[PDB]
Parts: structure tokens; C-alpha cells; sequence
């Protein structure tokens, strides 16, 4: 069982429910329902969450460590140092190799591919929730949104559409069936992602008008402008973002065979700059 | 006395100092006295680095002269400065080879070490040519393509297809294909017939050197995958 | 007139009694209201002892931008209208922009119009006005449209002042503000809604279709059947954009408004922007001769429905 | 659930059960039991190995993935880039800064904490199970030994006495209770590990008679030299390695009030690489 | 003309030759011309850069020869090196010096540029007396001495509590005092009061320097808690 | 004499007809056995023909002293005796030094008293025989004790052979073989475990605990009680040293062995190495004269029990 005793957290700093830099057993993360009369409906929310994560072990998910009840509702994981792939691409603008951006890339769909095997959809895939940890590893992070599939199509219900529109697919934003997110969202959001790193902007920057994105994207009429990615992106990864891309869901294939196509664009992708000369013994 | 003469380079070396490094090697090469195993790397370490980092400014500054395309002081500069560190560059490997042709080439006893001594040599004037672009460029490329043809019959001869000399044999001489001669189709072709030949005798791997050959390896196969793309 | 100049001069004098502001400047009062992006708080400055309205809007932007919005909005010092809410000033603290702003005790019309039920024709023609004048003042004296205009965006207050709050004023804010979480229902224009066209012809239906919600209690969108509208699961907001694009404009019922209002909201709410009537055709309707000249206790109507 | 559907699993290399390096969802390790047929006994092993890290999940803790049981049985765990602590400290001799060695033995210890916290002891703690992973994270493993406290005396039975020596508490030598692990004797081995941390050698460096030194030090004639630390061994860490290291275990201290010196340690020390000049921008 | 000269110097930076940018710095200095803010930079680091690598040199060096505590050649002809490179060490800071006391401490544009020449020549005489251990020492001790008091008034005067200069006056004055002198007191009563004053004037931070001056900060704070554990 | 010279012989051309020895020279026929830290192989060197037992001890060392425990095992080279397995050479492979070594095909005397239950007292006296000389020969012409005499370091063959094995001949070995899993039994002489005495005078005790070993068909530690004598969990280790050093040493049963015999075992047996025979009073022994003069078909006798 994951359920942290009350006390031993020590909650410090705010980042971002809303999120905070603790203390238990070292540096953790922890995210609090801030308010004090937790809903029935908070209360499933907390319930579903943790109960995704504690089915995940793996290094390109962010590591759940346990839960809290009594204080406040929290979710403690492990504490990331280093910064968001938003934070990276379009804030401090990193200049990464483009060997570094296929491997972000790499990594990020090892962690989706992982998730997806057990049946989670994440639901909110974006740059923001992609961690570079020690600029090293992707983590993948805030299952707020992920969800189970259901075996059963009379489980769904009704839940309030809620997301980032940018990442969002178009027949989720359409959100005509009872349940429109499946894997091939997850891929659509992903496709996003590879945008955000062979461009180096966020999709639609000529248009600011939020209500027009989303009724544009849905039907049909707008899409990421693919002519924008940057001249080193390989033909492999424009290919393989144009795919992910696909308007029509069933277009998309699975992460495991995306990231084989990844493999694909990798071993003849890169060797650096020139060459190397004869190894100096030591 | 030799042994105070190659402490004092070694313990040079271990200060990341090669001036003194080169004169103390080259004052034990000037006895005329043959090499240990030992004693070599050093050498080659000692006018091997010291040529990289002279490379590297070469190399920049080059980069900085096709990056203004103008016409002042500054590229004039450039040049002023490019023919500067090339006359620096031509006296170093001028050194190295005097130092080479003179004690240790004729003078030499491991049949190993005097495939090695061709394949210093051969690189260094691979090098001279890959930045003398004239009447003088002719010259330099004859006598590494010649280093290249002695090199290589004495490794298909009597080396290892898993040793380190003879896998740093092949890549200097497919880089020399690659960038002196640009036919890539026949570096290319040796490079996949060293893959073929390197795996056979991945069992026979001792001890002394396995990082070497999976270095050698590994770099092996990234110019390949660069070339063949 | 001579109320609208000792209020604007008790701004000012009041905005030379303050000088700088900053996070630890306030003091919470409490909760004035909040949004998907935005929240506001009635607070206590503490240096000048002001009541003021502080909204925060959460925004992660490179500080070359965020000092840009602050820059931009400074232009609203200037802004000094008894329709358009009153300026103290901006700044950044934390990870989001403060705008501080003249504390409107009346609230928004959409608070009132939860109370009021429905917004009687007469005192919805002072709101009428007041927009068209606010409207006017931003158009003219600041070069700018509202952009977002609906009954949470204009303020009233126990002087019976109607003034318009949240427009577009900073260009930068605009544009950091476009990633932004999903809305739930929507007042933007068709042709803005298809890109096919921007002026203020399009804050023009934003009042228009405003109205028809303050007047039926309910909303301009989606209007009632045949059913509902005798009493007087949601659709999902690009349900409500397709409609908007896609259908005829709603309208007010036949009995219950004078054929004047009705003919009104019409000219406000034709889908093609150049068909539509402006700033000045409107303020020379027969709803504007006739509500300008009525005189009504509105401070009154609105403290006695409160 | 974790069992890894059989195929799924592409075992490679040796390394050490036995150890192989493996490929599922990227590098991974892949510990067998190399043999056909799985007596019972050594199927509560692999049950009981498998229960024990299912309730891990902490950086310092090297990270389960899962097992599998069809083609042979096998535990999954991450692949770790870099050496033990063991090849480190004795076999490349590293020269740490004392105070990465300091922040080696405070995640070992953090490691221990959250083991024993959630009633784990280990069981098999030695500079070989510990992995300075990236260089930069030390990730405790081999699970092997490892077991959870049962509440009730009369479940422990016979079990034959493994593991190393030169980290086995007197009492576990002794083997004289039911009984004889404790969470004290985890602090024993951790002891021994502040020794090679401090020292930079094994104990009983003279004395190569095993069943020698499983005596002697079982007796109590026999423990280890302290005046061997190294010079730049703040005398803080001294102590506590002498501490962890007590014959009369109840006289050893734990993890947290082992971690609650470490980090004092840490402060009662000038750990900033060497000296601070002048910054040149 | 001074702009081939800078141009010379900013592509030698550029290529990561030490020497070669700090020589046209010197040809600068040698006009007797006034420098800029951005002209000061530039060769200042170049200047730091060469002083640190021949500290080192010497200094591991000198360390190795001592670490050998035998009697041989290895401390005798090997460990001459600590005398050619602490010879090195003094003709770079004899250089500087000269450089220094004859065309820029003569006429000041500015007065915290007068802090700064201060700071560095404090900086150089104090390393060449640590450098020295014989008569030699006791002169330059004083010597840098009477120029960091003569720096600390001014800063106390005519500085701001959170400037990059005077920070960096009190952190290179504080190690004075924990190496050089052996008084760690009057070096941890220093140090705490500068970072006490330091921390007064934390809202004053505009985007010229908070990068600097929180940096020299938790610099000055390290070298605090070394020297008063 | 002739016999063994001869064996000798051939034992030397085999080692001429072969060169080096590396891993791929070797197929692996069968497993002969284990132990703590260590496992035989019979196998067949290609090159060679040559049947021989390989054993591989696993250990993790530096190349430097890997190749030391190599150069150090090469003077087996010249160990040339009938009371001692001989050397075909040894070499170092992926995580393990191999000897390779004269196969036994009667195996371990430790083998043997499984299936024949108990050793006669009768080739009990050849067995001291050959581990007096043999220890005689290593002390003399090698410089060395043997360190670990034991039952399972006995080794018999068709001829009649019985030989030493796994003695201490590289210091380096020895050393490298300290890092070592626990046992669960021991052969160490009481002065040993104190660390009180090291001399030839401790394999002496080894032999006399294991001749009881093989005499009774049990285990000398711990003797026996009163009805378990009658008939012919485990003690831990610790206390099995614990034993050896504070208790009186073990002894034969009173009436099924010859006084000599029981004469013989005490005097390899005593607590105090000082007062223990050493090699030569051993020889002359009462014990050892007969059974030196004794004919046995030692060879014949070893066939019929397996
Ligand atoms: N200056 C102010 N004076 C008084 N009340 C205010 C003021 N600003 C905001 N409020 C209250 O706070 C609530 C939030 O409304 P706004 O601040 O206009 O945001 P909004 O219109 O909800 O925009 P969205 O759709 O949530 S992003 C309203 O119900 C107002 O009554
Ligand atoms: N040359 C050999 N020929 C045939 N069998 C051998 C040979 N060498 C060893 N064996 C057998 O291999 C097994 C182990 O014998 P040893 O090598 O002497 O080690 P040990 O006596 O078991 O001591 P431990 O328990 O490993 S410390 C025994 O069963 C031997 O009989
Ligand atoms: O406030 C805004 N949107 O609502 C937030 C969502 O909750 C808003 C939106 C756009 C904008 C452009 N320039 C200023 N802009 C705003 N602010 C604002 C403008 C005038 C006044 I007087 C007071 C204000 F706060
Ligand atoms: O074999 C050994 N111990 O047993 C392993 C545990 O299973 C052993 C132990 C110590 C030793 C020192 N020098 C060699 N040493 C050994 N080897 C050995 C010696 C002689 C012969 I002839 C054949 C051999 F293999
Ligand atoms: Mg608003
Ligand atoms: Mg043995």
C-alpha cells in the first residue's frame, strides 16, 4: 500500500490542481486539491489518478511515490531537477542537436508505447508534461486526465471535455462519439510534440483567437503547417510527424512500430560532426 | 640516461603540456636509440595531439573566412592569419617526419611497429594534403598514397583481423579515400570489407586491447553510416 | 456629465494619492468572481488605503513580454470614461499579470442578471447606450475594439454607472492570452468565428446577442422550444460555434419587447458584418431617441434588486 | 499485474543467479535461474524476491520492471549505465572528492531508510550492491536475501546461512537466535560500507583464512581496523562508522538517526570542491 | 588602428587561444589610449585565463615534485619544472604589471574602473607573493595589501552594496586574508559582513548583473562556511 | 618406482605433444563435480587429444594480478611426483582462472567414502603413505604447504594412484581466493583458527581429522553420541570452529581399529602443534612401517567398490 502516513510530508514551494516542491525522504514533488471539502467528484478524480500511476514503473514515467489523504489530497512523486520540453523549446530556446531531438522524441514514445500496453491513455500529452530530468531522460508526467480502457462501451458516461487545444485531436475537440480519445489521440498529441521539436514554435502562431482554433481544427479547415520544420529534420521524422498527424484517427499506427520507424530514422541519421581520427592511446 | 628522459615526458604529459612534450620526445628520439612498445605511444600521442589542436584552429578560422565573404581587413586578416598557422602546421609534421625517417622507420625490430610507423607517417601527410591546396598538394598525396600501399600489404600479411593497428589502418585509409581522393564508392567498399573481416574473429579478443577494437569498431561503423547515406 | 467629471477627478486624485504597486502593496478583502484563465479580488491597497479590484490572469511568459504587456496597458492611465472601469495599474509577481482596476460594487451584469431573473427592457436600454458609448470611447480616443463584449464584461455600480471592462487593450496580452483552456459557451461573432472578418461591426453582435440573454434570462445562442419558451445536458461549445456559423441568429420573443428593442437587437445580430448596422446608425435608433430621453432610478433598480 | 508475457524478453550478454543483459522497452536486466526444472524451494525464492521489490519505488532503489516465469524464471529491473561501488572503490580505485564518498553513504542510506520503512530488510547490503548509476545515483540492488518482518516469531523456520562475510553482523555469524537479521544488521553492512567509503580498502586486508575470519569475527576477537581511514575523513563520519559497526547491535544507530547525522555531516564540513577565488565570467 | 587589433584579438578568443587574444591586448594597452566597458572585459579575462593555467601549472606541478618524498632525479632535474613555470607565472604577471602602471592607473575615465585595476592589481601581486616563499613574499604581501585597502575605501565610498565589483573585491580580499595571512577570523568577519550588506539592497537587482551578483554571493558564502568549519 | 616413472614419461610427452591452452582449445565431456567457489570439468583438449580435468574457480581480479596467478601456477610445471595430480597448465577466460590438470578417474577419496560407507583401516595406511609423501615432496622440492588437506583433496585413479591436489602454490591465488562464500564444514587445524601457528604441522592435523573421516564414514567434528557410535540439523560452521578450538580432538572407536592406528591418528591430532609429530616422526611411525610393508591391491580394491 501507497498511502504515506500524515505528518511525513513537508510541503514547501509553489510551481503550478496545484503542485508543490516537498520533502519526503528527500525531494519530492506534491500535487494538492488546494481546497478543503473534497467532492465526490475530486474524490473519483484522486481515485482514478492514483490508480494509473500505481501501475507504472518505468524510467520514461515520472515516478508516482504514494498518496496522502488527511491533510489534503496529494499525490507525491519523485522531484525532477531540470525543466519542462515546453520549457526548453520555447522559453531558454535550447539549441539542441538534432540527434538530441530524435532522442527526445525516442524516449517519449518509449514511455507512451509503455503505457499503452497496459491499456492508459494519458489525455494530456503536451511539451509541458514532458520532462527533460538531469537534461538527460524524458519523463512523462500530470495523469490528471489518464484513464483506463474499459472493456465495456456503457462504462464511459459523461465527462466535460477538458485540455490543451493544440494537442488536442480533431475528433476530440469534435467529441461526437461517447468515447473519442483512444491510443491514436495519444499519437495525435505525440504528433504534436514532434512538431514542437522539428520546428522549434507551437502550431498556429498567426492565429490567437481561441474559440477560432478549436472550431477550425475540428472541422477540418486548419492544421500544423508542416512546411515550417527546420531544414535538418529528417525526411523519416517529417514523414513520421505528418503521420501522426492524420486527421482520419485510424490513419495513425502504434507507438511500439512508431518508435521502430524512430529506429528507423536513427542508425544512418546521424555520426556528429565530420569524423574522428586515429583514437589517441588514453 | 633514457629513463629520466621519458619520465620528464611522461609527467609532462600528465600536465596537458605538449611543448615540452614533443622537444623532450624528440630529444630521445635524436640519441638514434630503437624504441620500446612503450615508449612509442608517447610519440604519437605527443605529435598527434599537439597536430589536432593546431587542426582545430585551422579549421575555425577557415570556417570564419567562407562565413564573412566580403572584402577587408578582416579576411585579409584571416589569411594573414591562415597562412601564419599553415607554415606552423607545415613545420610540426616537417619535425615529426624528420624525426621519423632518420631514427625510427629503417630502425625498428616489431614488424607491428613498423606497419605502425608507416601508418603515422602516412597520416600525417594524409593531413599536409588535406589543407594544401596547390602545386604542393600533388607531392603530399603521392607520398601518403604510397604509405597507404605498404601499410596495408604487411596488415593483409601478418596482422590480426581483430588487432588495433591494423582496424586504425583501415579507418585513416578510408578517410583518406573519403576526403583526399573523394571516391567513396572504393573507401566505402573497403569499409564494409573490414566489417566482413573485423567480425570473424570477434572470439579472439584478449585482454590487452578490447577497448581499442570496439572503438576502432564503433567508429568503423558511423563513417560507414555516414557515407552511405 | 458634471457626476461622470468629479468621479473621473476623484480617480485621478485618488491614482496621485498612490504611487508604485507591487504584490505586498494588497491586502484580500475577498472573492469578487473567477475563470478558466483569469481571478479577481476585491482588495485594500495599503499604502493609498484604496478599495480596488485586483485580477490576476496565470500567464508563463518570457519576461521580455511580460514587461511588454505592462508597458501597453499603462496606455489605460489615460482611458478615462464614466463607461469604460477605472486604471490604477499593472505589474507581474510570481506567475501572473495583476491588473488593478476601479472595484465595481454593483458587480457584473451577469451576477445581477442571476439575481434579477430577467433585465427589464428599459434599463437594458442604459446598458445599451453605455455600451455604444464605451464602445465609441475605446474606437475613437484609443484606436482599439473591446473584442469581448458580454453581460461578465460589463460593470455597474451604486452611482448607477454601466461601464465595459476586460477589452484589448495590451496587444501582447492578447496574444499570450490565446493559450488558453476550452470556454463552455461562446459570444464571438461568425464572421470572426471563420476569419472572414474583424471590427468593431463584430463587438457590435457581441452587444447584440448580450442582450437577447440579459432580456430573456437565458441564452442568445441555442434559443428555447416551443415548450421552454412558454416557461419564460449542455451542448458542448463547438456545437455552439458551429451553430453561431451555420444558423439564423437568435432573436426576442414577439409580445414582450417593444417592436423597437426587437428591431434593435436585429441590426446588432444580421450575420454579415457590412448589412449590420454601426456605431453610428445605432445610436440614432428609435431604441436609443426613446431610452436616452426616459429617465430611470437604474442606481435605484439595482440596489432593490440587491 | 507484472508479469512480462513470454517472447517479449531478448536476453543478451553475461555479466554474473545469474545476470544478463536484455532488451524490453529498452536495455534492461534480466536475472535468472539459468536450471529446467524449479524445486519448490527455489520457486519461494523467486515468489518471495518478486514480493519484496513490487513494494519499491524510490530513486535509490534499483527499479523492478517485472518477471517472468515461462521460458525460465527471470527478474526485469533497469539497466544501469556505470559501475558497483565495489569497481569503483577496489578494482579502478576512483578518486572521489570526500564529499561525493559523504553523498555516496547519505544515498545508501536514504536507500536503507525507505527499505526499512516499509519493513524490508535486505539482507545482502555490500559496495557490490550498490550502483553508482550515471556516476551521479546511487541505486541499491540484488534482492535475492531480502524479506519482510513477519509480526509472528514461529513463521521464520531454517534457512541455511548465505552471503558475504566481510559484511555479516557477529550475531548473523553467530546464528545462535531464530532469528538472527535485524534492521541493525543492514546497519552492520552499511558500517563496513563506510569503511571502504573512508578507507578505500576491504576489512582484514592481512588475514586471508575465510573460516578464520568467520570465527574471529563471530568471537569478537576479530573487527574492523578503524585507524585505516583516510586523513581527510571528517571525524564526524569516523564516529559513525564506529557506531554502525557496534558488536552489541541494539547499540547501533538507524536509518534515520543515520540520516539525520549524514546530513549533519554534510553541514559540519567545508564540502565546495577545494577553495573559491575569483569567479572569472 | 585599434580595430584590426580588437578584431585580431575577439577571432583569437574565438578560437580558444589563451595567448594569442591576451597578445593584441597588450599592443591595445601599449597606445595609452582610455578603454571602453567592453575593451576592459576582454582582455581582463584573457589575462585571468593565462594567470589561472600557469597557476595550476605550477601549483600541480610543485604538488607532484612534493609527493614523491623520495631523493632522486624524479624531485631533482624533473621537478625543475616547478622553477620554469613559476618563472613563467612571474614574466606574465611582470607583464601585466607593467602594463598596468603606465597607461591606465595613471588617468581614470571612471571610477569604478579605478576599483576594478585595483581589484586586478591586488589580484596578480598577492598570487605572485603566495607563488614566492623566500625575501621575496614579504614585499608583495604589503604591496597587495596597501591595493586592496586602497580599493576597499573606494568601494566602501562610491559603490553600490550590490555590484559585481565590490563583491568580487570582498571574495578576492577575504581569500587574501584565509590563504595569504592565516587570519580566518577577520576573513569570516569580512566575509559575513559583505554578505550581509549584500543582502540588504536584493529588490535593487536590474538585468545588468543579478546573474553576478548572486553568483560572487554564493561564492563569497562557500568560502565563508570552508573557512569558519 | 618403475611405474611411477614411467607414468611420468608419459605424462611428460603428452605435455610435449601440446603447446598453449586457451578456452576454445577445450570439449567439455562431463562434470566430475563442485565446490565452494569452484567447478571440474572432464574434458578433452583439441588440439592434443589429451583427456584431462579442467577447473575453473571464478573470481573478479585485475588483470595485473590475473596474470600473476598464471605466471605463478607455471611452476607446477616441474611439480613431478606420484603423490601429486599433475599440471597441464592454466590460463585466465572471462571470469575465471582455469587449471587444467591430470584427470583422476577414481575421482576424490571424498567420492569414494560415499559408496563404500567406511575406508579400511588397511588402505587407510597407503592413503597416509601417499599424503606423507606428498606432502613431503611439496615442503621439500617447492617451498610449500599444502594448506587444505581433506577427503575431497585426495584423489585416486586405476592405477593405483593416490595424489594431492588443490594445494597453495600461488600466493596470489591464495590471496585472491580469501573473498570466498561460507562452507559448511572444516578441516582447519585449531592453531590456524587462532592464528597462533602456521606450519606444515597444521596439514598434519587435516589428515589425521580426515583419516577419522574416512575411518568412521562420518564427520570427525562433533564426534558422535552414545547410540549413534552403536549404529557404525546440521552444526553451523561457527560452531563447528567453535569446537575445534575448545574442545579435545576427535578419535577413533576403541575396538574396530588397530592400536597403531588409533596411535597414529592421535599423534596427527594433538591441540598443540609443538607436541604433534611432524612429517618424519610420522614415517617411522608403527602405523606406517606396517603398512608400508603390507601388500594391497590397493588398485583392485578401488575398482570393486565402484
Ligand atoms: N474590477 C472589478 N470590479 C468588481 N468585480 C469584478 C472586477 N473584475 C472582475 N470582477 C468579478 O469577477 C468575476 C470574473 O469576471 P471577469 O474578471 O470579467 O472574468 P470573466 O469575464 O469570467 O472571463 P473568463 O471567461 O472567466 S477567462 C465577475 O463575475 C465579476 O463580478
Ligand atoms: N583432476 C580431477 N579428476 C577427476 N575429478 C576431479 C579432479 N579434480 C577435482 N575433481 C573432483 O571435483 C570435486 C571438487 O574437488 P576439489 O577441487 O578438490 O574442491 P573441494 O575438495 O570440493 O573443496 P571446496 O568445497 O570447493 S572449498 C570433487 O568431486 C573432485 O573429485
Ligand atoms: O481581462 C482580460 N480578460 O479576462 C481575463 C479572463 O478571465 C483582458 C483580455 C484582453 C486584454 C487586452 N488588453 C487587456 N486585456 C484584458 N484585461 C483588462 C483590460 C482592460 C481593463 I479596464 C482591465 C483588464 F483586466
Ligand atoms: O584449487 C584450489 N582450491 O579449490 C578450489 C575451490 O573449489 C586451489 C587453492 C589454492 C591454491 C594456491 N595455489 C593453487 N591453488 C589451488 N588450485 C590448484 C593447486 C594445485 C593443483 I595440482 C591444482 C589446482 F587447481
Ligand atoms: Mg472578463
Ligand atoms: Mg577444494
Amino acid at each position: 500500500d501507497w498511502e504515506i502516513p500524515d505528518g511525513q510530508i513537508t510541503v514547501g514551494q509553489r510551481i503550478g490542481g496545484t503542485v508543490y516542491k516537498g520533502k519526503w525522504h528527500g525531494d519530492v514533488a506534491v500535487k494538492m486539491l488546494n481546497v478543503t471539502a473534497p467532492t465526490p467528484q475530486q474524490l473519483q478524480a484522486f481515485k482514478n489518478e492514483v490508480g494509473v500511476l500505481r501501475k507504472t514503473r518505468h524510467v520514461n514515467i515520472l515516478l508516482f511515490m504514494g498518496y496522502s489523504t488527511k491533510p489534503q489530497l496529494a499525490i507525491v512523486t519523485q522531484w525532477c531537477e531540470g525543466s519542462s520540453l515546453y520549457h526548453h523549446l520555447h522559453i531558454i530556446e535550447t539549441k539542441f542537436e538534432m540527434i538530441k531531438l530524435i532522442d527526445i522524441a525516442r524516449q517519449t514514445a518509449q514511455g507512451m508505447d509503455y503505457l499503452h500496453a497496459k491499456s492508459i491513455i494519458h489525455r494530456d500529452l503536451k511539451s509541458n508534461n514532458i520532462f527533460l530530468h538531469e537534461d538527460l531522460t524524458v519523463k512523462i508526467g500530470d495523469f490528471g486526465l489518464a484513464t483506463v480502457k474499459s472493456r465495456w462501451s456503457g462504462s464511459h458516461q459523461f465527462e466535460q471535455l477538458s485540455g490543451s487545444i493544440l494537442w488536442m485531436a480533431p475528433e476530440v475537440i469534435r467529441m461526437q462519439d461517447k468515447n473519442p480519445y483512444s491510443f491514436q489521440s495519444d499519437v495525435y498529441a505525440f504528433g504534436i510534440v514532434l512538431y514542437e521539436l522539428m520546428t522549434g514554435q507551437l502550431p498556429y502562431s498567426n492565429i490567437n483567437n481561441r474559440d477560432q482554433i478549436i472550431f477550425m481544427v475540428g472541422r477540418g479547415y486548419l492544421s500544423p503547417d508542416l512546411s515550417k520544420v527546420r531544414s535538418n529534420c529528417p525526411k523519416a521524422m517529417k514523414r513520421l510527424m505528418a503521420e501522426c498527424l492524420k486527421k482520419k484517427r485510424d490513419e495513425r499506427p502504434l507507438f511500439p512500430q512508431i518508435l521502430a520507424s524512430i529506429e528507423l530514422l536513427a542508425r544512418s541519421l546521424p555520426k556528429i560532426h565530420r569524423s574522428a581520427s586515429e583514437p589517441s592511446l588514453n | 640516461d633514457k629513463e629520466e628522459l621519458v619520465q620528464r615526458a611522461k609527467l609532462a604529459e600528465q600536465a596537458e603540456r605538449y611543448d615540452d612534450m614533443a622537444a623532450a620526445m624528440k630529444e630521445v628520439t635524436e640519441t638514434g636509440v630503437e624504441l620500446s612498445n612503450e615508449e612509442r605511444n608517447l610519440l604519437s600521442v605527443a605529435y598527434k595531439n599537439v597536430v589536432g589542436a593546431r587542426r582545430s584552429s585551422w579549421r575555425v578560422i577557415s570556417s570564419i573566412e567562407q562565413k564573412t565573404e566580403g572584402s577587408e581587413r578582416k579576411q585579409q586578416m584571416a589569411k594573414e592569419y591562415r597562412v601564419k598557422v599553415e607554415k606552423e602546421l607545415r613545420e610540426i609534421c616537417y619535425d615529426v617526419l624528420g624525426l621519423l625517417d632518420k631514427h625510427l622507420i629503417p630502425k625498428a625490430s616489431n614488424p607491428e611497429s613498423k606497419v605502425f610507423y608507416l601508418k603515422m607517417k602516412g597520416d600525417y601527410y594524409r593531413y599536409l594534403a588535406e589543407v594544401a591546396t596547390g602545386e604542393t598538394r600533388n607531392s603530399v598525396v603521392e607520398d601518403s598514397q604510397k604509405a597507404y600501399q605498404d601499410a596495408f600489404e604487411i596488415s593483409k600479411a601478418k596482422m590480426q583481423p581483430t588487432h588495433p593497428i591494423r582496424l586504425g589502418l583501415a579507418l585513416n585509409f578510408s578517410v583518406f579515400y573519403y576526403e583526399i581522393l573523394n571516391s567513396p564508392d572504393k573507401a566505402c567498399q573497403l569499409a564494409k570489407q573490414a566489417f566482413d573481416d573485423a567480425i570473424a574473429e570477434l572470439d579472439t579478443l584478449n585482454e590487452d586491447s578490447y577497448k581499442d577494437s570496439t572503438l576502432i569498431m564503433q567508429l568503423l561503423r558511423d563513417n560507414l553510416t555516414l557515407w552511405t547515406s | 456629465d458634471e457626476q461622470q467629471r468629479k468621479r473621473l477627478e476623484a480617480f485621478l486624485t485618488q491614482k496621485q494619492k498612490v504611487g508604485e504597486l507591487k504584490d505586498d502593496d494588497f491586502e484580500k478583502i475577498s472573492e469578487l468572481g473567477a475563470g478558466n484563465g483569469g481571478v479577481v479580488f476585491k482588495v485594500s491597497h495599503k499604502p493609498s488605503g484604496l478599495v480596488m479590484a485586483r485580477k490576476l490572469i496565470h500567464l508563463e511568459i518570457k519576461p521580455a513580454i511580460r514587461n511588454q504587456i505592462i508597458r501597453e496597458l499603462q496606455v489605460l492611465h489615460e482611458c478615462n470614461s464614466p463607461y469604460i472601469v477605472g486604471f490604477y495599474g499593472a505589474f507581474y509577481s510570481d506567475g501572473e499579470i495583476s491588473i488593478c482596476m476601479e472595484h465595481m460594487d454593483g458587480g457584473s451584469l451577469d451576477q445581477v442578471l442571476k439575481k434579477a431573473g430577467r433585465i427589464p427592457e428599459q434599463i437594458l436600454g442604459k446598458v445599451s447606450i453605455a455600451v455604444i458609448k464605451g464602445l465609441t470611447y475605446l474606437r475613437e480616443k484609443h484606436k482599439i475594439m473591446h473584442r469581448d463584449v458580454k453581460p461578465s464584461n460589463i460593470l455597474v455600480n451604486s452611482r448607477g454607472e454601466i461601464k465595459l471592462c476586460d477589452f484589448g487593450v495590451s496587444g501582447q496580452l492578447i496574444d499570450a492570452m490565446a493559450n488558453a483552456f476550452v470556454g463552455t459557451r461562446s459570444y464571438m461573432s461568425p464572421e470572426r468565428l471563420q476569419g472572414t472578418h474583424y471590427s468593431v461591426q463584430s463587438d457590435i453582435w457581441s452587444m447584440g446577442l448580450s442582450l437577447v440573454e440579459m432580456a430573456v434570462g437565458r441564452y442568445p445562442i441555442p434559443p428555447p422550444d416551443a415548450k421552454e419558451l412558454e416557461l419564460m445536458p449542455p451542448m458542448a461549445i463547438f456545437e455552439l460555434l458551429d451553430y453561431i456559423v451555420n444558423e439564423p441568429p437568435p432573436k426576442l420573443p414577439s409580445g414582450v419587447f417593444s417592436l423597437e428593442f426587437q428591431d434593435f437587437v436585429n441590426k446588432c445580430l444580421i450575420k454579415n458584418p457590412a448589412e449590420r448596422a454601426d456605431l453610428k446608425q445605432l445610436m440614432v435608433h428609435a431604441f436609443i431617441k426613446r431610452s436616452d430621453a426616459e429617465e430611470v432610478d437604474f442606481a435605484g433598480w439595482l440596489c432593490s434588486t440587491i
